[PDB]
């Protein structure tokens, strides 16, 4: 703990990040909207635009 | 120790599990037999799976039965390995 700032530990997590063809099973979210009707809107309905 | 199939092991990519493919229960009563059907596509990196099940009642285990019956989906598999042969695997635990 004496230590110095430059001298601490620091915890390090590296993320790689490889775009394989064939899977494409597992990435993120994808935020959803509220619901309306009887307006004319543009919905995109699981990637139905 | 059932799981005779395989021995060795090795890294694993997709472990999904759900509810059996099989609801078809026997313990109802007897004299119906089970029509499992099953339809394997690997296209595009990808894998589906096709199944219905309907009573027959009549064995008569020479043809199938004369009639129409539409294959909904089940599930959709997203491996996208190499598939060229076919192996199937029974149940058999000793002599009886
Ligand atoms: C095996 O898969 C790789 C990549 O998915 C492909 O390039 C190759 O042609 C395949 N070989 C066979 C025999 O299917």
């Amino acid at each position: 703990p004496t230590y110095g700032v430059g001298h601490q530990p620091y915890r390090v997590v590296v993320l790689s990040f490889e775009l394989l063809h064939a899977p494409a099973t597992v990435c993120g979210p994808k935020k959803s909207t509220n619901l309306v009707k009887n307006k004319c809107v543009n919905f995109n309905f699981n990637g139905l635009k | 120790s059932e799981f005779r199939v395989y021995s060795s092991a090795n890294n694993c990519t997709f472990e999904y599990v759900s509810q059996p493919f099989l609801m078809d229960l026997e313990g109802k009563q007897g004299n119906f037999k089970n029509l499992r059907e099953f339809v394997f596509k690997n296209i595009d990196g990808y894998f589906k799976i096709y199944s219905k099940h309907t009573p027959i009642i009549v064995r008569e285990p020479e043809d199938l039965p004369q009639g129409f019956s539409a294959l909904e989906p089940l599930v959709d598999l997203p491996i996208g390995i190499n598939i060229t042969r076919f192996q199937t695997l029974l149940a058999l635990h000793r002599s009886y």
